[PDB]
């Protein structure tokens, strides 16, 4: 609160300083299963363009 | 085109030296790293060391002993002088470019193009 209305002494009252987040306990990666890796060699070592 | 041709294979006495070549065309060494791999008969292929273009040699420190690696630049070609060559000694080597600048494949071996390699035999007679 003193951070929030910048002053070392606060008045009497309520003051709304921030929002509580409830703050993120893991981390979650979905991509699909394909596991065949994409053939960038056949376009970049071809032999003709 | 890029090819690779070694030369300088065959009977060689326990105990001798032995001296291979590697005569590149297509390309020259002034900016590629080359490396030497052999190839028992029974086990996979075993690397053997690798020329710098600056210059810089490394090795197989099970290896270092006997194998030697230099260059003629103005014949850009390669050379493995071999000394004391032993029973298991006897392999087909292979003089490789390293594909330090790409990777299009997951290559094991780390190398894009192969030399057709030499037989080397190392026995009585
Ligand atoms: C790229 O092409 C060259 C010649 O077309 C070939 O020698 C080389 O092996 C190819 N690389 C891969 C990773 O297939």
């Amino acid at each position: 609160t003193k951070c929030t209305l910048k002053s070392f002494t606060v008045e009497k009252g309520i003051y709304q300083t921030s929002n509580f987040r409830v703050q993120p306990t893991e981390s979650i990666v979905r991509f699909p299963n394909i596991t065949n890796l994409c053939p960038f060699g056949e376009v970049f070592n071809a032999t003709r363009f | 085109e890029v090819q690779l041709v070694e030369s300088g294979g065959g009977l060689v006495q326990p105990g001798g030296s032995l001296r291979l070549s590697c005569a590149a065309s297509g390309f020259t060494f002034d900016d590629y790293a080359m490396s030497w791999v052999r190839q028992a008969p029974g086990k996979g292929l075993e690397w053997i060391g690798r020329m710098y273009n600056n210059g810089r040699t490394s090795y197989n420190p099970s290896l270092k002993s006997l194998v030697t690696i230099s260059r003629d630049n103005s014949k850009n070609t390669l050379y493995l002088q071999m000394n004391s060559l032993r029973a298991e000694d006897t392999a087909t080597y292979y003089c490789a470019r390293d594909n330090l600048g790409y990777r299009p494949s997951e290559n094991l071996y780390g190398m894009d193009v192969w030399g057709q390699g030499t037989t080397v035999t190392v026995s009585s007679s």
